């Protein structure tokens, strides 16, 4: 193609998307089965005829976790948060590096997959020691995640190059977001990298007899929280800089948008103890500090809610809608690229609400490790992030391929988006509710059918969600292939501008402060030292490694 | 109109951001409170107390389950619980109602949950560490312990029992 | 005034509050 000759970043981007969705599809095959399980219905005999390599509910659960929460979300982030700044800056990302990042991701994913498919690493996506997986799982996962360090390089490159040609100009919006995002992702990433290099790899290679569980978990959750922000921000970039165009309006504030991002750089990483509220050997004063900081990181989404709601209202008003509710009907509800994100945001209301409870230190003892947690996150990632990614098919795919979306394809997109949204909501009810009834997360409950009689009601929701989502998923498979494998090509589509919104003047002072990135980067990194340093120093000073086990 | 909508949008967002901040602060204050009551007993002890999971069943307080329940105060019992694949010892745990129970829980294998159905006890149990938590059972009877951390193929059926005597 | 935006944050504030005091109530019942 002449267009790929001129915009090679289109094709690398496409590869990240497709691989991402393929990861999503396979990971998601296990969802309906898990939903049916949380409804006390056992359809694994079915799954095991259809996919004979699957040995247990927990192998399936690992695949689901790893492929949906690690692989898909990452590919997506790398697609969005590279290509978008590249288009706004109208500059070419380093193509050698972009390809390198892709191969790393693909290679690492392939290597990790082998043990997973072979049933040699049925730990889960959290891989907590001393459950001990195959070295290939840890190594494949490490190289997969490391793929992102290249992405970080790519975007800082593009950035500095733009600044050099444009001294004394403020960073453009998407690029500002992309930069604070990647720098955030860098600090965040170090927890897991540390964990894999100092403990998990030597351990799985047989170089050390055991790992200290508590240090593993503490390092893990260093990365483990900001990762969800690393998953979320690609969606927010789109929600902020694109959706307002799609809805028929404008972004009501660039500075507000920058502020939210900035806050995530500063606050996404020093918070991980909120996943360790029930852990021994971690001081309660530290748990409380981390809790307070977690309530703070809620703030940029509290902000986002308003910035975004106000933008959608503005779009709705521009298109004629009047009243308290009129601006809602006025929006482009026929357009899957608008619908998917907005619906995602609706679910995000109870989502963030669950998050907020989780954050509150003692309140966590009510819900910790119950079905409530899955209830919270499906709202956030399986719903908001996923739907946002889904709706990008309908504007990004054509932009990247020149492949057109038929009227028929659009209608199916709408169906897919709504059914997925709704199935996620139904499920969200069954899980939260089952969680409050003390049902454990990560558990093959259908195989202990008389264990949770009090959950009879939420169980019907989970079954229902289960069937609804299987339908939605089936229809997304057929949907995605129909576009991807489609005949027609209209190259005028690939040469179109991306639908970036215009901004509605102004706190230039604020924008300038927010643009002192190096400064904010350092601050954020200082916060991680202050919030993790004291505890890690004490943990490392008293390591207590323990034998690994394979209980599957 | 565009200029005006912008100022009004911005003006109210500040309203919201200050209220949201207030609300968050009040939650902080309400968590602080819980921290000061007995309800806070279920927060683990932040102190490191290392053990050897390879010998814990052969020597030390976890070696003989029938002696796990030790009176350590006038109205206080310490209980050495082992969480393991796939169950808890002793079974059952027997404690008096109204007494304050310092659970000291460890694992010989892998991580397990220790979630006492009906109560706020919900603590990760890591091999090599003793998790310490405290609770006063106010109502007598039978409480189920659920393992709520994946621990291998027997996870779904790993349950224990605490009996609280009148 | 951004009346619709405001209504979105009302719903959100109420959701947070139903959730939070909800769980706080459950924490104490189990305490
Ligand atoms: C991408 C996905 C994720 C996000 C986002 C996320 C958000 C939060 N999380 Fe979380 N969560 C926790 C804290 C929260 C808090 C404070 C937030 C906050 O960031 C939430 C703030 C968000 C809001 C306050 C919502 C704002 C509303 C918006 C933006 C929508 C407005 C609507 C509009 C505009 C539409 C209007 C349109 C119209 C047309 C009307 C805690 C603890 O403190 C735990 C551990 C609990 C335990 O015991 O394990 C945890 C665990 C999880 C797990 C489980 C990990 C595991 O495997 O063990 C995952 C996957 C995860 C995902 C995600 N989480 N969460
Ligand atoms: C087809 C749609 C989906 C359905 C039917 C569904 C349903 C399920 C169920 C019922 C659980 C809880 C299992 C348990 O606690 O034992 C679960 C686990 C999980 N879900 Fe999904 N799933 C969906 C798609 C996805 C998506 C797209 C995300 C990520 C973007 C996601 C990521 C996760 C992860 C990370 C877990 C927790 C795994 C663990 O504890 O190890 N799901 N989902
Ligand atoms: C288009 C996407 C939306 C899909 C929504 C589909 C609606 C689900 C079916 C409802 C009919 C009622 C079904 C009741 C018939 C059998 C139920 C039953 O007997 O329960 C199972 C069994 O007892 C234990 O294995
Ligand atoms: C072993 C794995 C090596 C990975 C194979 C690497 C092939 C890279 C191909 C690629 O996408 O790069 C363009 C290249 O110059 C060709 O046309
Ligand atoms: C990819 C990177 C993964 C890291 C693997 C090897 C690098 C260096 C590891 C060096 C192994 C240390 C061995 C050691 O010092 O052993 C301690 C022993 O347990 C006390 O007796
Ligand atoms: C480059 C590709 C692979 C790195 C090669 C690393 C090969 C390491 C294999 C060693 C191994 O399998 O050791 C595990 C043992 O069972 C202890 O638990
Ligand atoms: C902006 C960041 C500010 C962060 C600073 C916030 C204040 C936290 C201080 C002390 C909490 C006290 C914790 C003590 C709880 C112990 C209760 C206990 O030991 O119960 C058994
Ligand atoms: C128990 C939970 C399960 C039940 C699920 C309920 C959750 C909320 C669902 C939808 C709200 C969406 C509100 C906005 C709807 C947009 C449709 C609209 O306004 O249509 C106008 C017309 O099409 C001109 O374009
Ligand atoms: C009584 C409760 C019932 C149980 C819930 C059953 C679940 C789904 C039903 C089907 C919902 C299909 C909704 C998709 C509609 C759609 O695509 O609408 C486009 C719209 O005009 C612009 O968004
Ligand atoms: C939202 C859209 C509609 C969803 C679910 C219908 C709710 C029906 C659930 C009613 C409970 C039925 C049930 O299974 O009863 C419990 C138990 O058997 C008592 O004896
Ligand atoms: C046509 C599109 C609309 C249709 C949407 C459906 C309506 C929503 C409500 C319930 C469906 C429930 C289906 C659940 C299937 C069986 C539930 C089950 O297994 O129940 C066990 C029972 O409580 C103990 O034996
Ligand atoms: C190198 C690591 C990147 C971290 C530092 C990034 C902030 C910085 O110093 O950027 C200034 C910019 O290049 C001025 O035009
Ligand atoms: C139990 C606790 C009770 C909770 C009950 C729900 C409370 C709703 C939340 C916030 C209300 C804030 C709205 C007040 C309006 C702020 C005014 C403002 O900021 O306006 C500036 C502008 O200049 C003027 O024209
Ligand atoms: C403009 C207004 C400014 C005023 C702003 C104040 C907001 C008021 C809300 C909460 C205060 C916290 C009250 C703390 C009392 C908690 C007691 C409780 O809930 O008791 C539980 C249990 O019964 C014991 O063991
Ligand atoms: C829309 C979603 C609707 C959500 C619906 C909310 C329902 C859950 C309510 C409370 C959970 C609190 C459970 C507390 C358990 C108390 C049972 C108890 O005390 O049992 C043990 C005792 O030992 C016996 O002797
Ligand atoms: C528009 C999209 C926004 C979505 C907003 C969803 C927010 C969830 C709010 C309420 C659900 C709870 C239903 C009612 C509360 C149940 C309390 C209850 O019954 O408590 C049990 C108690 O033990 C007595 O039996
Ligand atoms: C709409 C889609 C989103 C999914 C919906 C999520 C539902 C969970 C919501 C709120 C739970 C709030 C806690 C409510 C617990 C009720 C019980 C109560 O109020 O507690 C008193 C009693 O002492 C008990 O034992
Ligand atoms: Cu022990 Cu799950
Ligand atoms: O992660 O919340
Ligand atoms: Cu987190």
């Amino acid at each position: 193609s002449r267009v790929y000759e001129a915009y090679p970043e289109k094709k690398a981007t496409l590869y990240f998307l497709v691989l991402g969705f393929l990861a999503l599809i396979v990971g998601s095959l296990f969802g309906p089965f898990q939903a049916l399980n949380y409804g006390n219905v056992d359809a694994y005999p079915l799954l095991k005829r259809l996919l004979p390599f699957v040995q247990s509910y927990y192998q399936g659960l690992t695949l689901h976790g790893v492929l949906n929460a690690i692989v898909f979300t990452q590919l997506f982030a790398q697609a969005i948060m590279v290509y978008l700044p590249a288009r706004e800056l109208n500059m070419r990302p380093n193509m050698g590096l972009m390809w390198l990042s892709w191969w790393m991701a693909f290679i690492g994913l392939v290597v990790a997959a082998l043990p997973l498919l072979a049933n040699e690493a049925t730990v889960l996506w959290t891989f907590y020691p001393p459950l001990k997986g195959h070295w290939a799982f840890y190594l494949g996962a490490s190289v997969f995640v490391l793929s992102t360090w290249v992405s970080i390089y790519i975007v800082l490159d593009l950035w500095r190059r733009w600044k050099a040609a444009n001294p004394g100009k403020v960073t453009p919006l998407v690029t500002y977001m992309a930069v604070v995002f990647w720098l955030m992702w860098f600090l965040a990433s170090l927890g897991l990298v540390l964990e894999a290099v100092l403990f998990l790899l030597p351990w799985s290679f047989g170089l050390v007899e055991g790992v200290d569980p508590l240090v593993a978990r503490t390092l893990f959750w260093w990365t483990g929280h900001p990762i969800v922000y690393f998953w979320l921000l690609p969606a927010y970039a789109i929600i902020y800089t694109i959706l307002p165009k799609q809805a028929g309006g404008k972004l009501v504030s660039d500075p507000m948008a920058r502020l939210a991002f900035l806050l995530f750089l500063l606050l996404s990483t020093p918070v991980g103890f909120h996943h360790q509220f029930a852990d021994p050997g971690i001081d309660p004063t530290w748990k409380m500090i981390h809790s307070v900081l977690t309530l703070f990181v809620a703030v940029p989404s509290l902000m986002t809610a308003f910035t975004v709601a106000a933008s959608l209202e503005f779009a709705g008003r521009l298109r004629g809608g009047r009243g308290l509710f009129g601006w809602i009907r006025a929006l482009p509800w026929d357009n899957p690229a608008f619908v998917a994100p907005v619906l995602g945001l609706l679910g995000f209301i109870p989502g963030g609400a669950g998050g907020i409870v989780n954050a509150s230190f003692t309140l966590d003892y009510v819900v910790h490790n119950t079905a409530w947690v899955p209830g919270h996150f499906h709202l956030q990632v399986a719903s908001l992030v996923t739907l946002t990614a889904m709706g990008s098919l309908y504007w990004l795919l054509p932009n990247l391929t020149g492949k057109p979306i038929s009227d028929a394809q659009r209608r199916l997109g709408l169906a897919v988006v709504w059914l997925w949204f709704l199935g996620m909501m139904i499920m969200a009810v069954g899980l939260h509710w089952a969680g409050l009834l003390n049902v454990p997360r990560r558990a093959y409950i259908a195989q202990v059918p008389d264990a949770y009689p009090h959950a009879a009601v939420p169980m019907v929701f989970n079954v229902l969600a289960g069937i609804v989502l299987l339908v939605a998923l089936l229809l997304f498979i057929y949907g995605l292939f129909s576009v991807l494998l489609s005949r027609e090509r209209k190259p005028e589509l690939a040469e179109a501008p991306l639908p970036f919104a215009e901004v509605i003047p102004e706190d230039r002072r604020l924008v300038l402060a927010m643009d002192r990135i190096g400064f904010w980067f350092a601050v954020a990194a200082i916060l991680v030292v202050l919030a993790y340093g004291p505890t890690l120093v004490q943990l490392f000073g008293h390591l207590n490694p323990v034998p690994g086990w394979r209980l599957w | 109109d565009e200029h005006k909508a912008h100022k009004a949008i911005l003006a109210y967002e500040k309203g919201w951001l200050a209220f949201s901040l207030a609300m968050l602060f009040v939650f902080i204050a309400l968590i602080a409170y819980t921290l000061a009551t007995h309800t806070a007993g279920v927060i683990p002890a932040g102190k490191l107390e290392r053990v050897d999971p390879t010998t814990v069943r052969q020597e030390g307080p976890w070696a003989d389950p029938a002696q796990a329940v030790v009176q350590t105060g006038p109205n206080q019992y310490t209980v050495y619980v082992l969480a393991f694949a796939f169950g808890y010892q002793p079974n059952p745990i027997e404690v008096p109602q109204g007494a304050e129970i310092v659970f000291k829980i460890t694992s010989p294998d892998v991580i397990h949950g220790f979630h006492v159905e009906g109560t706020n006890i919900n603590v990760e149990v890591l091999p090599g560490e003793v998790s310490t938590v405290r609770y006063t059972f106010k109502r007598p009877g039978e409480y189920r312990i659920i393992c709520n951390q994946y621990c291998g193929l027997g996870h779904q059926n790993m349950f224990g029992t605490i009996v609280v005597k009148e | 005034k951004p009346k619709g935006a405001l209504a979105v944050i009302l719903v959100l504030t109420l959701t947070i509050l139903v959730f939070w005091l909800g769980v706080y109530a459950v924490f104490f019942a189990r305490g």
